[PDB]
RNA sequence: UUGUUGAAAGGGAAGGGCAUUUGAUCAGACGCCAGCAUCAGUUUUGGUGGCAGGAUAAAUCCAUAGGAAUGUAGCUUGCCUC
RNA sequence: AUUUUUGGUAAGCAGAACUGGCGAUGCGGGAUGAACCGAACGUAGAGUUAAGGUGCCGGAAUACACGCUCAUCAGACACCA
RNA sequence: UUCUUUGCUCCACACAAUAUAGAUGGAUACGAAUAAGGCGUCCUUGUGGCGUCGCUGAACCAUAGCAGGCUAGCAACGGUGCACUUGGCGGAAAGGCCUUGGGUGCUUGCUGGCGAAUUGCAAUGUCAUUUUGCGUGGGGAUAAAUCAUUUGUAUACGACUUAG
């Protein structure tokens, strides 16, 4: 060929820098960066800007994120907060397809009954133009 | 679990003033246990029982730095079915208490040794690396460590799914 | 236009029972789209009705109605306990009931 | 205790129940394996049992004691007047 | 939620699925299971073969008819495993099992209906990667079931025709997604992206 | 211990290709093409240099990391199978009755007929697996050389030929008769 | 114990208990069945506010002293596309 | 029947000591069981629990957490098989 | 299946019943893997490059009007029913999928104009899906079995096989 070929398997590595969305807990949908892994199943995470305390947490309650940033290992809350704000983690997260789908769920949950009648009207106004386009 | 300082003295009977105040570092889920264990251990070392002595102080001890990752080298003794055996295990955790309850779980899992059949001889934090004996701890003490989590099993809150759920991460 | 719904779809699972013995006074109702006792506590005190069709016109219509109210939550997984004015007949284990949004909040 | 002197069972346990074959026809339950190369032809053939007679024939069985010797064999005859084709059934293979 | 649920029985654990389906039927939800010949059991082929042969040998001595009938089909192996988890002797149980149908492969009407899964009874979601499992397609035939490759023919035909259908549906949904994307940057689209829809 | 991570290095020679997708190792080389699907093991391959490929196991075990080194072995055996290939020499060992072995054809299938093994009237038929070539080698009396690419093709052909000529109902230590694999090696000379 | 008529039920018995549905039926002619509000007794489930104590938490945080490694930037020697 | 205990290889055997039980006792649990566990009972409502459990049968988490185990005769709750 | 006409059936209506394992917006169609893919894009068409996506369906589609009345239009050249035609495709239980042109209705894409009370402060407040014989008014077709008799390939009696 002779560029051989391997797939390969792309994964989210459990490292120092890996920001992780907390899914079950008092936090439940806040970002926190991993500073030091304990043992294969347990991590150390601090989200100083999001406001989750530096805690040793089980891995069933975290979701690994595609986003990373160069943090030194076991760096304290002040060092984390500076390296976090430097790399701009919160912007890279808010500008995600996933963060948008979380913001869509919480918004459509926080919708009113009048705004439910409005969105219904507008979707049918949109639907008139798209069905004219689907015909041609 | 909790770690408790327990200082019990002995009953002050005149002709014996100032008994020698014996301190312990009992691992217990509350004070009523921490003080019962204190007496249990000091009945194995000295001729004194809860009647012949008194607890002068009980104080919960917290972690000096409860967010620093620590290699806890714990020495333990346990009654097996056949005899008794002295063990050395190495827990890696963030608190002395969290490391100890992991030992109690991994002693119960690996040798069927229940709470009554275990003595915690010592729980000493290992100062400098290259003193870590056990490989299952020396694994996580490698420069610039990373590792994936293959076969990510997400869990539904509803009986039926429509997508054929994936196990990617 | 298509929809006319002003109740939630309940289903009569079973009675309040032991492993063997049953209590036909408290009927266990599963509400559509509820998960926990916290989610279920919206529906505490609501008016559940069981609408069924007989063959005899009684007093205008062949449809008859057995009235009840939600008493409290049941289990960990969002089931409720309902008491009906007359107890349910038990042949309706898996029959739908209507959870109205009566006494409101 | 056991039979004391053990003998093999009376009767085959395969030809049960020993009831009256519902029909009077014979009911061919298996046909050959259906070769798709060679020309089309009938597999089985209906007919009527007439009776039994004796035959005599020479015997080509090398190694046999009666090699090249007249042997009497019983024979049964079946009347097979030409059978008239009157239909054709199509059968689809199904999970039943 | 639906009037009738349709479950693709492929890559599913027999007992776990059977428990899920058994509760649905008692709660009064009409369910059909299809592709019952791609069900799975924990443990190697041989273990479940021996478990079956231990079941085969269980017959009424004095008349082997009226004894426990050993049904060989993967659909009927599931039915046995599900009828175990319902009080079939009671009128509620008879009515509960009446709400169920099980098929070896996806026949008519269900051939062009939407097929769900039950994540808490998927082999892929449940069994530890490294453990060995059974396929009810191989087990069922080794114990008596004759129609292994009749169903393989009929599935291979249905999957050719359903691949053609999908290739047409997807080719179309490209046009629908493109026209919906060219509906954005409109007064209506910005008002909808404000309300969240 | 459950080994956090362990990997094995697989070297790739100078004119061979390695095509891996989801677990189907397809090696191409001067000899030809070898395929082998390893969908039973649960490992991960990664091309680093186009000449080294790292195979890996995450959160391993005693029984798990054993297989990781096994799959390195099977994949190196495939690369060997396309680069150099395999060649098993078997000797006829007979005491009295000379073994009559030749390759005959039955409906174009390549069999090995074994007749007059301990004066046995039977004609033993060893079907030659495709990709395996048989040579009744001269220069060594009573030798047969099974060469080709895949070791499992060559080795099982040689083994199935040895197994059919096992003497029955005798002292197998006096009746030391049958066709035995003397040598297992590679086709290419200068070795 | 039996006949007929009338009514009902019935997959290896039937009969019984608690509960309701359905069909038939029938006293209470002088009452029947509800909804809401504010209360009392009982009790389940939240949501928030004010205090107490401990190593007057331990922490984090800030100051400061010393130190080390899984040694940061530089420093240096090697392969050299600089 | 737990504990002490005699005879006896032993016994769902024979005979003692203290206590508690069945007899004379329903009820919840151990699938079933006189004796085990929990609790002793007028007729009802409501609330809360015991022992025991909460995949499905079956009311109740296919709960959470750390480990162990793969068995071509797995293992699975005391008295108790 | 009758011609004593009045009986059988298929379709349409109205009618008197009869129920309900339990409608109350929609059962919304790739297969295969899961230590892997989906979709879009490119073209040395591959076990290929480059994007992107997942982390639940909390989605998607439907989604207003007497339980949906009557009317004036503006904007589209659409969407969506009821009955009819075009070519087809489906045999695993295909009894359903498409797909033509047409017609005839509606349209909440958008501005209008009337109506609704008194179900009295809630009472399912009745609208679905079957089993139907009952008269209407149209199409269509115009038999068998059993016993008694007979046979013996069969037979305790039934049954079986024959015959007229």
């Amino acid at each position: 060929s002779t560029d051989s070929i391997v797939k390969a398997s792309n994964w989210r590595l459990v490292e120092v820098g890996r920001v992780v969305l907390i899914k079950k807990g008092q936090s439940a949908g806040k970002l926190a960066a991993i500073v030091e892994i304990i043992d294969q199943k347990k991590v150390l995470i601090d989200g100083p800007k999001a406001g989750v305390p530096r805690q040793a947490i089980n891995l069933g309650q975290v979701v690994l994120t595609p986003l990373t940033f160069a943090l030194p290992r076991g760096a304290r809350t002040a060092t984390v907060s500076k390296k976090w704000a430097a790399a701009a983690v919160c912007e890279k997260w808010a500008a995600s397809s996933w963060a948008k789908k979380i913001a869509q769920r919480e918004r459509r949950a926080a919708l009113t009954d009048f705004e439910r009648f409005q969105v219904m009207v507008l979707r049918k106004q949109k639907r008139y133009t798209v069905k004219k386009a689907l015909a041609k | 679990f909790k770690e408790y300082q327990v200082i019990g003295r002995r009953l002050p009977t005149e002709s014996v003033p100032e008994p020698k105040l014996f301190r312990m570092r009992i691992f217990a889920s509350n004070e009523v246990i921490a003080k019962s264990r204190y007496w249990y251990f000091l009945q194995k070392l000295h001729k004194v029982k809860k009647a012949s002595g008194e607890i002068v102080s009980i104080n919960q001890i917290n972690e000096a730095h409860p967010t620093k990752v620590k290699n806890f080298g714990v020495w333990v003794r346990y009654d097996s079915r056949s005899g008794t055996h002295n063990m050395y295990k190495e827990i890696r955790d963030v608190s002395r208490v969290a490391a100890v309850e992991t030992l109690y779980q991994d002693m119960a899992a690996r040798h069927r040794a229940r709470f009554r059949s275990i003595h915690i001889l010592k729980v000493a934090e290992i100062e400098k690396t290259a003193d870590v004996k056990r490989q299952y701890v020396k694994q996580f003490l490698t420069k610039d460590l990373k590792f994936p989590l293959p076969h990510r099993v997400q869990k539904s809150t509803k009986t039926f799914s429509y997508k054929r759920p994936s196990t990617f991460y | 236009a298509e929809s006319h719904r002003l109740y939630v779809k309940g289903k009569h699972l079973s009675y309040q029972r032991s492993k063997r013995v049953n209590n036909p006074n408290v009927s266990l109702i599963k509400i559509e789209g509820v998960a926990t006792p916290q989610d279920a506590q919206f529906y505490l005190g609501k008016r559940i009705a069981y609408v069924y069709r007989a063959s005899k016109e009684v007093r205008g219509s062949k449809i008859r109605v057995m009235w009840g109210k939600v008493t409290r939550t049941h289990g960990n997984s969002g089931v409720v306990r309902a008491t009906f004015r007359n107890n349910l007949p038990a042949k309706t284990f898996g029959a739908s009931v209507r959870i109205f949004l009566y006494p409101s909040n | 205790s056991h039979r004391k002197y053990e003998a093999p069972r009376h009767g085959h346990l395969g030809f049960l129940p020993r009831k009256r074959a519902a029909s009077i026809r014979a009911r061919v339950k298996a046909f050959p394996k259906d070769d798709r190369s060679k020309p089309v032809a009938l597999t089985s053939f209906l007919g009527y049992k007439a009776g039994m007679t004796t035959i005599v024939r020479d015997l080509d069985r090398p190694g046999s004691k009666f090699h090249k010797r007249e042997v009497v064999e019983a024979v049964t005859v079946v009347d097979t007047p030409p059978v008239v084709v009157v239909g054709v059934v199509g059968y689809v293979e199904t999970p039943r | 939620v639906e009037p009738v649920v349709v479950i693709d029985g492929k890559g599913h654990l027999v007992g776990r699925l059977a428990s899920v389906v058994a509760k649905q039927l008692l709660n009064g939800q009409k369910i059909v299971v299809v592709r019952a010949e791609e069900l799975n059991i924990s443990g190697e082929f041989f273990r479940n073969k021996l478990k079956y042969h231990d079941f085969l040998r269980k017959a009424t001595a004095f008349n082997k008819t009226r004894g426990p009938f050993h049904f060989r089909a993967p659909s009927r192996i599931f039915y046995k495993a599900l009828r175990g988890m319902v009080s079939h002797k009671t009128a509620r149980g008879k009515a509960a099992l009446e709400r169920l149908k099980v098929f070896e492969g996806i026949p008519p009407p269900y051939d062009k209906k939407k097929r769900v899964v039950v994540p808490q009874a998927l082999r892929v979601l449940r069994l530890k990667p490294g453990r060995k499992y059974t396929t009810l397609g191989k087990l069922s035939t080794s114990v008596g079931w004759k129609y292994e490759d009749v169903v393989a023919k009929l599935e291979a035909k249905r999957k050719v025709s359903s691949a053609e259908y999908y290739a047409k549906k997807r080719a179309f949904t490209k046009k629908v997604a493109s026209a919906n994307a060219t509906a954005a940057e409109s007064d209506v689209a910005k008002q909808l992206a404000a309300l969240g829809y | 211990m459950k080994y956090i991570q362990t990997e094995q290095q697989i070297e790739i020679p100078e004119g061979v290709t390695v095509s891996i997708k989801s677990r189907i190792v397809k090696v191409v080389g001067p000899r030809g093409t070898l395929t082998k699907n390893l969908k039973h093991i649960d490992v991960t391959f990664t091309k680093v240099n186009n000449q080294l490929i790292k195979v890996a196991v995450h959160n391993g075990d005693r029984k798990h990391v054993a297989a990781l080194r096994t799959v390195k072995s099977l994949v190196d055996n495939m690369i060997t199978g396309v680069t150099k290939g395999y060649k098993y020499k078997m000797r006829y060992v007979y005491a009295h009755f000379p073994i009559n072995v030749n390759i005959v054809e039955k409906d174009g299938a390549k069999f090995i007929e074994v007749r007059n093994f301990l004066g046995d009237k039977k004609i033993r038929n060893v079907p030659v697996r495709d990709g395996v070539t048989i040579e009744f080698s001269t220069n060594v009396k009573d030798e047969i050389v099974l060469s080709g690419n895949s070791v499992e093709d060559v080795s099982q052909n040689a083994a199935d030929l040895q197994q059919i000529c096992r003497v029955r109902n005798k002292d197998i230590r006096k009746f030391l008769d049958g066709i035995y694999v003397s040598h297992k090696g590679f086709i290419v000379e200068d070795e």
